[PDB]
This record gives structure tokens, C-alpha cells and sequence, in this order.
């Protein structure tokens, strides 16, 4: 059990919680704050299967959304006056001090 | 197991699959690749399947120290009682330090330029080198933690290395605290979301959970519409650096070797403090070096962002736009009129109900990026909902807070408070002139920047025994 | 897998002129991956791709 | 799930059209808190000997029954205003809800 | 292991230790037998364990029908197009019809009287014949399906068996929501409660998630308050039945050969409306017959239900009686005088605290049951919070609720308002003599009495083709 | 397992007075239990111990 007097964190994020040791800690699952959505109700995403739709719509393909809605020419981008690349970097970092989902290997 | 160069849809693969007339990939019998996330029960008929977090969800360096025991043991410079952290045998940054490098099965960095012959890099967290921008803020917190490991020796040369470890790492640990809710989320909410969703700390709340949400990890890829389609770097008096000033990014994803043989992560660090990042606008949302070309040396064709983003929420069955509007306590658009109105523009509108038929079908991600940015921050209210209501949870929730009581001393909690990351810059680097604060908002040379001088160092002494 | 700073350790541990409470540390860092002797250490170093020719005595 | 359906499916599948399995039979329960297990993860407190429960040690269930819900059968209070039809009500309505399995000796 | 013979502490037994000063089990070498839950994901190192629910959450009367596929088809008579349930072949009562009789394997209910040789009964869930009186209620709701089913093959001739079975269904799981949230709940949670938790219902709303939530499962054992020690059967004049009229408990579980041989139904509806139940006080929790001779019959020894729930309860991984009164928005105590002020009790207080020495550990079922009793409920505001929370996700999280539109006609909603549980004594037994509306509060004979002339039966015209 | 009420079904499935489209619904009935002739539906009851 979690020791009762405690100087440092453990690296794994074990015993932050006392009361719920594993919150926190890695390779736990994520927490939904909304049940999941999923084609068969529990494992198969929306796109899976062909001709199956979503809430009354065909799912759109990803790239197809991405090719409608994010492409933009590359010489038009807008700088922001308010914000250095350092902004962008800090989220990346932060992000890998987060979350980390696995997938297999190949 | 053979996602990426199967194009059948059999498990663990989920591939993206082409439309008609695409801009790029033109045989549709192609296919973008993808490994579905691993479930977190294998095999059941009876859970609804989630993901699993590999990381500890605190704000505690993890991306340095690693999450799992044998990873941060390896971290570690076990040679002495120093307490520091391992760094490269091989290679250094004008004397400075450089992250070890690691020994994977197959290596990406390796690929990138095939005569350097640079591999990946080691750090708390696998994807370390995946930009050098990256590479070069992992490689100054290492530091970071080395400088503070030899002055606390100086104060307490009776410490032996895990004591010495273990104080560093709980310093590291507040400064990625302290930069983050003071310096880095007021700019991503914007004031008004700041104080609805992360109010002035009390104390710590053992009631809260403190664990990532699914959603979160796909609300928070906002920064990929930050993105500039270059790497910057710059010399001594910020002006272009002489080798490649410009590098596409196609050309520095898993390049760890323009850090080793590239001038180091001096010129990166000055590139990212005076170049702006990208600005999200409606018709502008994401650049095509990471929706056309992303990782195009290291895979047999280049991947779409973007798209991979909406593939992965609907591989983690995450709910749609309206959803976590609902969630959010937000309104909820029903046609393409009123979706107009949310969004301020209904040329957009359209465009996303040409797609998805209907707002509650919009992935998460391509809903909230799409959404009019709110005052002073970098994304709307919807994403300003799950992102401040995640860190509201990483602060209250975390018994190991720097200003938790118990935690750090009151003295050494108005030390703290002295630190920023432009201070960290000066001592782990040869850089001599650094933004002015706050950091994450000046970008502009000279006007934005000062001497490392005017800028308070962190005062070690309360931590004397 | 064996890494590439861990070669630093061989040396130290090789070293005849290096504190003793220096070694028993490292030996005790190896053997918490499963690497028992100074041998099973080269070899695993050697089996995971490393230039290991200076140390075939 | 069909479109279209005028009576519910006996193992509750298709009755949330977004979440087909909520409320269905034969799934985990649903965490109103996150649960507090010894370990964090799978053994209940009271199963190692010493461990203590948040600083306390674990009181024998017996033993919380035998001192606080004990009490001498005679002294029953009758209930004025409820029958015994509302005790059952209350049976027959929880197996309506849930069952929760264990395996077989 | 073998969990009900064994003592051993090994998966997947967790059995009940024997305190040293106990009154009735002796030797501390023995144990109350106990099995683990089962977990949704065996054997995993990743997720938190957690239990399972065999049941449909809905109030859809899923005791009758079922909540699998297999098992619903062996609970109809599948030898005409009448859409009927199964019936008993061997046995009747006083002609009218019984449950049928299941086939399991180490029948416990053959235990309790052995030359009777009357196995236990097959209904939709597997409890059916745990009490003869919940027997009773099951049986009641077989023939109320039969009788409507046979009336709408009246009103509909060319209905064929599939759509007499659904439609009488639908009604059956109507008659359970109505008299459930009409006439139970109300006098459950009082009407402070009731207004709190169960506001008007407005319409379905499909976000609200139905599952049933682990610490219900606790929670609403809050009825084993109320269980008298005895079983009474009453005459068609009210009176004590002439062979045993007054039975312990501990001689009827799983005595199925009681409502077989001893009388049939009508005796013990008649002792059900005509009995009161035990009030829950905080000096008189249970009674000796559950909490000392559980099962006695079917079992090595006899269990203590209040010890089990507490025991599941662990087992389940609940947190303690504060987390839970902080998840409602009630006063947490720390120490024995604010428990007192809580309980308004004090004694009971210190009788907690000596067991486990801070409110942060009392057991869910123990603190819920120990709070008093709300106005005009049979809870105290903990329990009422869990317990009304719950039946209104059931509620607004049910796509056929009965008064959701589409799914009963405005005339067909009419019609079953009407319905009432004293009703559904008339039509399908032989007492002419039943509770005023309110049959819960109804409990002394003759004065809380009606004939069934006086009642309006239910009018199925608007069931018509 | 085998059910006393199943008995009944097959009295009607011998009964040769019944119509067949009631033997019909309780051959596929027993059909979709792995029961596929009414010898094989016999001999389920008396392996679960029936006479
Ligand atoms: C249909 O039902 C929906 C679900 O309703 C719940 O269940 C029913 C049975 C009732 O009991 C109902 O009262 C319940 O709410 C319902 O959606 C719900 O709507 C509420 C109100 O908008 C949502 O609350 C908001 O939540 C966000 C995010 O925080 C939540 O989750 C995190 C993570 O678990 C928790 O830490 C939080 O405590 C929240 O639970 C909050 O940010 C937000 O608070 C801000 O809200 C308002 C205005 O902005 C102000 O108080 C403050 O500024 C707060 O800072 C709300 O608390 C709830 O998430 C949502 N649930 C779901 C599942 O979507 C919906 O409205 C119903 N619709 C109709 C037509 O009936
Ligand atoms: C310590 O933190 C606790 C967690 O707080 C959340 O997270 C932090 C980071 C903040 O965002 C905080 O604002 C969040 O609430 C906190 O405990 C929380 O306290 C609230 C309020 O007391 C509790 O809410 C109550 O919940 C009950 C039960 O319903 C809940 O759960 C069901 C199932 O999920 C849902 O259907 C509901 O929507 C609820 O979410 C409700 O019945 C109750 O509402 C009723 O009562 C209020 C007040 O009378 C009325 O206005 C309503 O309309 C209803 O009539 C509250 O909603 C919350 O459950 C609880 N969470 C936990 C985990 O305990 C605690 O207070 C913090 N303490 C300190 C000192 O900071
Ligand atoms: C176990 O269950 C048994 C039932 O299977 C119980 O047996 C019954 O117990 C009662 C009470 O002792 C007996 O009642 C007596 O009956 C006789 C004569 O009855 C005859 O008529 C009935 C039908 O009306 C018939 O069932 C009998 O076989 C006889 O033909 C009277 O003279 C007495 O005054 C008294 O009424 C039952 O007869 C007896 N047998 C049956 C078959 O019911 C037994 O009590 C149970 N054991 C325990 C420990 O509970
Ligand atoms: C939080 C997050 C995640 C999910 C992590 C997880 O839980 O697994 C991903 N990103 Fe994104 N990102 C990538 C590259 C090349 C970047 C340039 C340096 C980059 C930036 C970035 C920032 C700025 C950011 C937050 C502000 C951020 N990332 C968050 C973030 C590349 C990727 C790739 C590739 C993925 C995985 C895509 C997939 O297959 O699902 C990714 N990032 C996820
Ligand atoms: C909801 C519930 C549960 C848990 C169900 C699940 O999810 O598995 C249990 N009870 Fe209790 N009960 C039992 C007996 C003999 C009763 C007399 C007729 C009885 C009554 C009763 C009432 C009135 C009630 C709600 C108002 C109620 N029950 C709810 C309820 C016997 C048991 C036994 C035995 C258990 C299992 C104990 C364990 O091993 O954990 C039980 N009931 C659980
Ligand atoms: C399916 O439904 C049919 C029709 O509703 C049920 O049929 C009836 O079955 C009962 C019991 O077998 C019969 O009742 C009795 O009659 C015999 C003499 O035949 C008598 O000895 C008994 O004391 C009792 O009065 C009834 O005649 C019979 N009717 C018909 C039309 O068949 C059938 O049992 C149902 N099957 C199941 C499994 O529920
Ligand atoms: C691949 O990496 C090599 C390093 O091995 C790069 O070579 C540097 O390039 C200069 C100028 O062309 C050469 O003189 C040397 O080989 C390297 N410089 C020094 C100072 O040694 C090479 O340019 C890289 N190529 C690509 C396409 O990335
Ligand atoms: C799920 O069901 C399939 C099909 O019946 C079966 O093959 C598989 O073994 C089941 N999985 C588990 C974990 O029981
Ligand atoms: C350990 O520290 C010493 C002294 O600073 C240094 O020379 C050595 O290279 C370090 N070892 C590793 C593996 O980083
Ligand atoms: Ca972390
Ligand atoms: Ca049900
Ligand atoms: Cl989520
Ligand atoms: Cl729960």
C-alpha cells in the first residue's frame, strides 16, 4: 500500500491519490467524460464498415475533409503578430508530458 | 501488423482511404496508413473499448524523467553520486551537454540523412526527436536539471545521488508548473476562459480526478495549426543562420542529426523566441508540410495530419461536435444556418455540412479548430472547455503541487515564483540576449528582447540544510 | 536493449583504478537488467549492434 | 441499428441510438467515483492482513454488523404507513436493474 | 478454491472473518462464505477492476422477459401464435397459472424440503425464488401478460403470436414504470427528495447515460431495513392461514414447494397488502433472520446479509460513506462530534468511529442506512441522493419511457394512467378484496380495504386495428 | 439445459392431429437449440433427466 509519508513523487504517478493509488498513473486507461460512439456500440469506429452511416449521414473520409476544409495555399499564411514559435513548441512538450497513447508495432 | 504498407482493412489497421480527384495521392487503391490505438482490454465482448495513457497525466517532467521505472533508471548517470542525468558520449553543443542517444528496433533518424548516420534520441518521452525544435527544449531541460544538481551539491555536499536527483527533479518539475498556468495557458484561453475554468488555486482536492480524458488527447492537437512550415534558426546576433536558414519541415522530422551536426540547439532556440508561429484563421486552418508531406523520408508516402487527427478520434469512438458542445454547455447548431452564426461564417458552415450532413457528426478536432478564436487566446469555446477544464484537474488533483502546503517550503514557493523560461535559456545555453516577458507572446528583434542580466536567477539558498 | 552511454559504464567497470563503491553501484545498475557479470555485459552490448572489439580479452 | 423499431430489444441493445450498448445487458457498470481498491487496481481493502483503509485499520464486516446493526427482534417497530408489499416492490424492482454475477462454486 | 466450504483467501474467494466476541459462530477458524464479483476485464494489469450487470438497466420489466436472447424464447409458449409465457405443466393454482420450473444444476430450492421435490422456478431473472413472496410478484406478472395477451387477441384476431407477445410486453413494462415512479418512489425518497431529484419529465433526452452505476448496486440494499422476520399468509377473511401463518424466514428461502403446496399466491399477496413492513431506526438496523440465518437451509452455515453487503462493497472498490456524501453536495464530518450532528445521534456516532475510527471509511451501505430518515421517506438524504440520481437517468435515458412521444398513442397514455397495482390483483387471482390506491401505504385490515368492483379495470379499445 | 414445460412440445410434435404449422415453429425452435430431430430432442430430455 502507499506509504503514509511521502517526500517525493514516484515516477509512475503510483500513490498521488492515496485514496485511489493508480489515478494518474501510467499505462491506465484514459477516463471518458462522454460514453464512447462506435459503430457496433463497443469496438468498431464510424468508417468502418462501408455503407454504414452515422446518425442518418454517410461518414465523410478524413482526407476527404481535410482536402475540403484544411488545404489552403501555403503562400497566404498569416504570422501572428501576438505569438512566438515558442508558443507552438511549449504545447508540443507540454503534450508529451501528458498523454502518450500506444499503438502496436509493426 | 502490416499497417504500413497493407492497404486491408484487418486489425490493429484502420487505414484512411483515398477520395476521388485528390490533390496528391491519385490511385485510390493507395491508402494513408494507420494503427487503430491499442485497446485497454484486449479482446472483450463485454467493455466499451478505451485507450491507455503511457504517461503520467501530472505536469511533473515526465517528458524528461520518463513514466515507467527501468526508462528513468536509464535516464540516469549511475557512474557517481551526482545525482545528474545521462547525457551523450559521443557528441556535444559547444561543450554543452546533448541527450543520449537510444537503441530502437527500427530507426527512424537514421533514414533522414543516410551518411550522418545520427540515431533517435533518449529522452522520458519516445517521441523526443520528432522536430528538432523538440529536440532542443528536451535537451535544455536536461540541462536544466544537471545545473540545478551540481548547485545544490554545492550547498549540501553531504546529499548523496538520489537526494540530489530527487531535488532537481522536484524543481524541474514546478518550473514546467510555474511556465505553464502563468506563462503559457492565460494566451491559449484567452483572460475570460482563464478565470471561468482555471480560478485561483486553494488547495489540493483529493476528490479530483486527475486523469487525461480520451477527448483531451484530441482537443489538444490545436497547436497543429500553429505550425510554420519551416525550421528557423539564427545566428549569435539573430540574424540567419549560414548552413540552411530555412529548412522545410518534410526535410527535419526525426532529424536529429541538424542538432549533432547543425551548430546545436542554440540557433533553434533563437528561431523559435523571434519567428511568429502560424495564426489559426478559418481558411487557413493547417499548413500541407503536415497534410501533404508529414514524415515523407521515414514512410513509403507522406501522411495528412489533420486527417490522421479525425481518423484517431473516431478510432477512440470519441462523440462529435455537438456532443461536447452539449457536454461544454454550449448551444448545439442543428442546421447549416445556425452553425453559420456559431462560427461566424457560413461559408464554412457549408463546407462542413457538405461533409458531415450534420453538426453532430463534425469530428471533434476539425469542429474545434474551426471555431472563431476567443479574446487574447488561440482557440474558441469549445476547445477552451475541455483544455481548461483538463488543467483545472492537473492542478487541483495533484498532491505533489508546488504550491500545495508541505509540498515546497514558503520560502522556497517566493523563489519559484521567480523563475521563467528565458532565464533557463541563459544559463543552459550560449544565448546572451532572450525575450523579454512574456516569452510566448514576444517574437519580434530587438524591439522584444533583452540581455540576460535584467532577468531575476532563481535563488537556491532556502534549500540549504 | 543496451545503450550507447551504457559502454561509458564497461569502461568504468574495467577500470582498476576506480572507487569500489563506484563499481558495486554499476554492477548493481546491470543486474537489475538481468546482467549478472562483467561478461554478460559485453555480450549484450555486443548482441545489441556495439563495437565491443576492445574488450574480446 | 435499425432506423426504425416500435418495441425495445430484450438485451436493451439499440435503445441509446449514439451508444448502443448503454443500458444493454451483459457490460460493466458505470463509476459515479473512481474506485478505492488496496492495491489501486484489484484487491479490496480487508484482504492483506495490517494494511490499513486511509490510516485506520479495516473493521471486520461481521463485526461492524454485530455491534451496529444487531438489535433484539422482539422490540420491532412496525411501520404505520408502509406495508410489506413496499419492502417487495423494492425486491422485485432491483432485479429489474441489476444482477451482479459471480462465478460458480 | 472452493468458495462456500473453504476458508482459504484464494481468488476468487474473499470470505468473511469471524470476530472473537461473536454471538453466534464460535470458532474463529470458521468464515461466512464469499465470492468476488466477477470482473469486466479477467486478469488485467491495466484497467481498475470493476463488476458486471447481467441485467438490462431499464425499467422494462426485464424479470419477466428476460434480458437475453436465448433465455427470453424459453420463457414463451412456443406451441401456438397466442404470444404467451410458458406456464407450469405438472402444477396450477387453483387454476390459475404458475411460473414454470427451471433445470439447473445443484437446485438449492429442492434443499429446503427434500421429499417435496419442487425445483426452483424459471423466470427472466434468476432470483425469482429467493422469498416466496417475491415468487408471489413474479407469478402475478406472468398471468397479467397472459390476460392482456389474451384480450388483444380479442380485439385483433389477425395479430399473430410475435405481435401479441410484443405489444402485451409493452404494456407490462408500462405498468412497472407507472406504478414504479407513480406510487413507490415517491414514498422511497419523500416529496422533498422527489421534487430534488425527479422533476416533471419533460421528454427523452438522449444524452443521458441509463447504465446503472456500481455503488446503486449497494446503495439500494437500503430495503433490507425493512424485511420483517416472518412470512405471513391470510385467508380470504385476513386471517392468519390455518397451517403456518407466521413462518421465520430462515424456513422459507428458496422454498418454492411453499407456493406449490402450501396454498398457491393468494395467501401470500394477502399478507403482503395486510402486513406492515419494519421500520429502518438507527437503533433497530436488521433483523436476526437475515443478518444470523441467511439461507440457513441451502448453505454450511447461515450468512449475515449486512455483513455481505458490506463485504461486496469492498469487493466492489466503493469509497467510503464521505466520498460519497461529497458527490451528493452534503457536509462532510471528520471527527465523532460532527458525525453526530450528521446522524442527529451521537451514540450511534461513537459506535462508528470505535469501528472505523473516521466517517472517511464507514461503508456506503452502513453510513446510508445509519442517516435519518427523510420526512415521509424510508431514506436518508445520502441514499436519496444515489437512489433518486439513478431512477432519473432511467427515466430520461430510456427511449421507451412510456410517456416519450411515439411510443404510446395519447389515448393508449390515457388508458394506462389508470392502471394500479391492487388492480392487477383483481383480474389475476381469486381476492375480491384489495389495498386502497397507494397499496405501499395501505397495510391494516379492514380499514385500508376496498372491494374490486370499485376499481377501474384497464381499457384496452384504443389497442384496436 | 432441458425444461419440464418442454415436454409439452413434444406431445404436439407427435401428436398427429396438431397442425403443422405449429410442428414446423417448434422444429426450428428446437432447431436453433442444436436439437435437429425428434430424436435427438427425445433423448436431450432424458440426458437432463426427464422421462
Ligand atoms: C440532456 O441531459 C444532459 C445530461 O444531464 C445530466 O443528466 C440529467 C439526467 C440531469 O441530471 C441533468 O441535470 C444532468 O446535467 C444535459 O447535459 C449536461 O448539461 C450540463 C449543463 O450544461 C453540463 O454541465 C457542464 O459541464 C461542463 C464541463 O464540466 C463537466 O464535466 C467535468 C468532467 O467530468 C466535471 O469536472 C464538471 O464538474 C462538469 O460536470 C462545465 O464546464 C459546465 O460548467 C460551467 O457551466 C455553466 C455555464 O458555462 C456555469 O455553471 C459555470 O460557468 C461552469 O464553470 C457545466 O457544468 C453537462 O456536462 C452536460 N452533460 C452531458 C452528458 O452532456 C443536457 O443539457 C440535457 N438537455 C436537455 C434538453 O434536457
Ligand atoms: C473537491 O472537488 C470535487 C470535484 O469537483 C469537480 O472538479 C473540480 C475540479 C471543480 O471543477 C469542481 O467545480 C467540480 O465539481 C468537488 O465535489 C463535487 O461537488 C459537487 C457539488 O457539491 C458535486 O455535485 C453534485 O453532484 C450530485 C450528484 O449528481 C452528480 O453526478 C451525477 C452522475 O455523474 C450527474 O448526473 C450529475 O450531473 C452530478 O454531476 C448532484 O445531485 C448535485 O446537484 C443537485 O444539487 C445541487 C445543489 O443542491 C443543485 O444545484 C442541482 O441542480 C441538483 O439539485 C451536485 O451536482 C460533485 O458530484 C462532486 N464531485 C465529486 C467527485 O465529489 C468537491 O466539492 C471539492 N471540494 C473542495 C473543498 O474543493
Ligand atoms: C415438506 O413438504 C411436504 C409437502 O410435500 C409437507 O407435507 C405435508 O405437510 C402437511 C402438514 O403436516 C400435511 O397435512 C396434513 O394432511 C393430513 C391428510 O391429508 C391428505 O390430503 C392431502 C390433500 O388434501 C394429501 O396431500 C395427503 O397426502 C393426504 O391424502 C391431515 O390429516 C392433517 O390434519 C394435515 O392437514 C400434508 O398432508 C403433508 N403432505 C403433503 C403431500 O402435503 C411437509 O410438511 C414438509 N416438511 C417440512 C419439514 O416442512
Ligand atoms: C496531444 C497531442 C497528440 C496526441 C498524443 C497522444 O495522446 O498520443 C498529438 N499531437 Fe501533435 N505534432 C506532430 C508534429 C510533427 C508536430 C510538429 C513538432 C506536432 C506539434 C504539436 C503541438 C504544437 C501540439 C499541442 C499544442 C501537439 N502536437 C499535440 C498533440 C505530430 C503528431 C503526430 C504524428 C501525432 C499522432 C497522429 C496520429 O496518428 O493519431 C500527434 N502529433 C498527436
Ligand atoms: C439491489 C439489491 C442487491 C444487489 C443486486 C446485484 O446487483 O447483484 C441485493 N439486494 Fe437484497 N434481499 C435478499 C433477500 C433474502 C431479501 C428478502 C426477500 C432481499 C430483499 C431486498 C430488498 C427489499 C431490496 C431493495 C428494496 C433488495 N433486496 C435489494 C438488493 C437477499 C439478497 C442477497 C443474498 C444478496 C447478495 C448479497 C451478496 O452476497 O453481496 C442481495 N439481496 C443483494
Ligand atoms: C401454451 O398455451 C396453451 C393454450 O393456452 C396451453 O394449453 C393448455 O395447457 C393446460 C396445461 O397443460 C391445459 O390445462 C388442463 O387440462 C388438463 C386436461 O387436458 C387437466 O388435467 C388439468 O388439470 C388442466 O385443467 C389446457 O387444457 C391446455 N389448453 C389447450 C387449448 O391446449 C399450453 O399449456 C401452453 N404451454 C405452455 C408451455 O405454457
Ligand atoms: C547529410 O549529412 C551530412 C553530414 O554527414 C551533411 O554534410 C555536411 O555538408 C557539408 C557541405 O555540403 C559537407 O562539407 C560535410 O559532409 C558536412 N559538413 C561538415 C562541416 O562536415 C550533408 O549536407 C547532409 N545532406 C542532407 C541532404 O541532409
Ligand atoms: C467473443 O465472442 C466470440 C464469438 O462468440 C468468441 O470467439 C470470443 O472468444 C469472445 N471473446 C471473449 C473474450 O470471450
Ligand atoms: C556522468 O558524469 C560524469 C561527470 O560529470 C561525466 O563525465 C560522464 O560522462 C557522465 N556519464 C554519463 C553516462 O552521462
Ligand atoms: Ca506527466
Ligand atoms: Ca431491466
Ligand atoms: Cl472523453
Ligand atoms: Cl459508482
Amino acid at each position: 500500500t502507499c506509504p503514509e509519508q511521502d517526500k517525493y513523487r514516484t515516477i509512475t504517478g503510483m500513490c498521488n491519490n492515496r485514496r485511489s493509488p493508480t489515478l494518474g498513473a501510467s499505462n491506465r486507461a484514459f477516463v471518458r467524460w462522454l460514453p464512447a460512439e462506435y459503430e457496433d456500440g463497443f469496438s468498431l469506429p464510424y468508417g468502418w464498415t462501408p455503407g454504414v452511416k452515422r446518425n442518418g449521414f454517410p461518414v465523410a473520409l478524413a482526407r476527404a475533409v481535410s482536402n475540403e476544409i484544411v488545404r489552403f495555399p501555403t503562400d497566404q499564411l498569416t504570422p501572428d503578430q501576438e505569438r512566438s514559435l515558442m508558443f507552438m513548441q511549449w504545447g508540443q512538450l507540454l503534450d508529451h508530458d501528458l498523454d502518450f497513447t500506444p499503438e502496436p508495432a509493426a | 501488423v502490416n499497417c504500413e504498407t497493407s492497404c486491408v482493412q484487418q486489425p490493429p489497421c484502420f487505414p484512411l482511404k483515398i477520395p476521388p480527384n485528390d490533390p496528391r495521392i491519385k490511385n485510390q487503391a493507395d491508402c494513408i496508413p494507420f494503427f487503430r490505438s491499442c485497446p485497454a482490454c484486449p479482446g472483450s465482448n463485454i467493455t466499451i473499448r478505451n485507450q491507455i495513457n503511457a504517461l503520467t497525466s501530472f505536469v511533473d517532467a515526465s517528458m524528461v524523467y520518463g513514466s515507467e521505472e527501468p526508462l528513468a533508471r536509464n535516464l540516469r548517470n549511475m557512474s557517481n553520486q551526482l545525482g545528474l542525468l545521462a547525457v551523450n558520449q559521443r557528441f556535444q553543443d559547444n561543450g554543452r551537454a546533448l541527450l543520449p542517444f537510444d537503441n530502437l528496433h527500427d530507426d527512424p533518424c537514421l533514414l533522414t540523412n543516410r551518411s550522418a548516420r545520427i540515431p533517435c534520441f533518449l529522452a522520458g518521452d519516445t517521441r523526443s526527436s520528432e522536430m528538432p525544435e523538440l529536440t532542443s527544449m528536451h535537451t535544455l531541460l536536461l540541462r536544466e536539471h544537471n545545473r540545478l544538481a551540481t548547485e545544490l551539491k554545492s550547498l549540501n555536499p553531504r546529499w548523496d545521488g538520489e537526494r540530489l536527483y530527487q531535488e532537481a527533479r522536484k524543481i524541474v518539475g514546478a518550473m514546467v508548473q510555474i511556465i505553464t498556468y502563468r506563462d503559457y495557458l492565460p494566451l491559449v484561453l484567452g483572460p475570460t476562459a482563464m478565470r471561468k475554468y482555471l480560478p485561483t488555486y486553494r488547495s489540493y482536492n483529493d476528490s479530483v480526478d486527475p486523469r487525461i480524458a480520451n477527448v483531451f488527447t484530441n482537443a489538444f492537437r490545436y497547436g497543429h495549426t500553429l505550425i510554420q512550415p519551416f525550421m528557423f534558426r539564427l545566428d549569435n546576433r539573430y540574424q540567419p543562420m549560414e548552413p540552411n536558414p530555412r529548412v522545410p519541415l518534410s526535410r527535419v522530422f526525426f532529424a536529429s542529426w541538424r542538432v549533432v551536426l547543425e551548430g546545436g540547439i542554440d540557433p533553434i532556440l533563437r528561431g523559435l523566441m523571434a519567428t511568429p508561429a502560424k495564426l489559426n484563421r478559418q481558411n487557413q486552418i493547417a499548413v500541407d508540410e503536415i497534410r501533404e508531406r508529414l514524415f515523407e523520408q521515414v514512410m513509403r508516402i507522406g501522411l495528412d495530419l489533420p486527417a490522421l487527427n479525425m481518423q484517431r478520434s473516431r478510432d477512440h469512438g470519441l462523440p462529435g461536435y455537438n456532443a461536447w458542445r452539449r457536454f461544454c454547455g454550449l448551444p448545439q447548431p442543428e442546421t447549416v444556418g445556425q452553425l453559420g452564426t456559431v462560427l461566424r461564417n457560413l461559408k464554412l458552415a457549408r463546407k462542413l455540412m457538405e461533409q458531415y450532413g450534420t453538426p453532430n457528426n463534425i469530428d471533434i478536432w476539425m469542429g474545434g479548430v474551426s471555431e472563431p478564436l476567443k479574446r487574447k487566446g488561440r482557440v474558441g469555446p469549445l476547445l477552451a472547455c475541455i483544455i481548461g477544464t483538463q488543467f483545472r484537474k492537473l492542478r487541483d488533483g495533484d498532491r505533489f503541487w508546488w504550491e500545495n502546503e508541505g509540498v515546497f517550503s514558503m520560502q522556497q514557493r517566493q523563489a519559484l515564483a521567480q523563475i521563467s523560461l528565458p532565464r533557463i535559456i541563459c544559463d543552459n545555453t550560449g544565448i546572451t540576449t532572450v525575450s523579454k516577458n512574456n516569452i510566448f507572446m514576444s517574437n519580434s528583434y530587438p524591439r522584444d528582447f533583452v540581455n540576460c542580466s535584467t532577468l531575476p536567477a532563481l535563488n537556491l539558498a532556502s534549500w540549504r540544510e | 536493449n543496451f545503450l550507447e552511454h551504457e559502454l561509458s559504464y564497461i569502461d568504468v567497470l574495467l577500470d582498476k583504478n576506480a572507487d569500489q563503491a563506484t563499481k558495486d553501484n554499476l554492477r548493481s545498475y546491470f543486474a537489475d537488467k538481468g546482467l549478472h557479470s562483467i561478461k554478460d555485459i559485453i555480450n549484450k552490448a555486443k548482441q545489441d549492434g556495439f563495437d565491443v572489439s576492445k574488450y574480446e580479452h
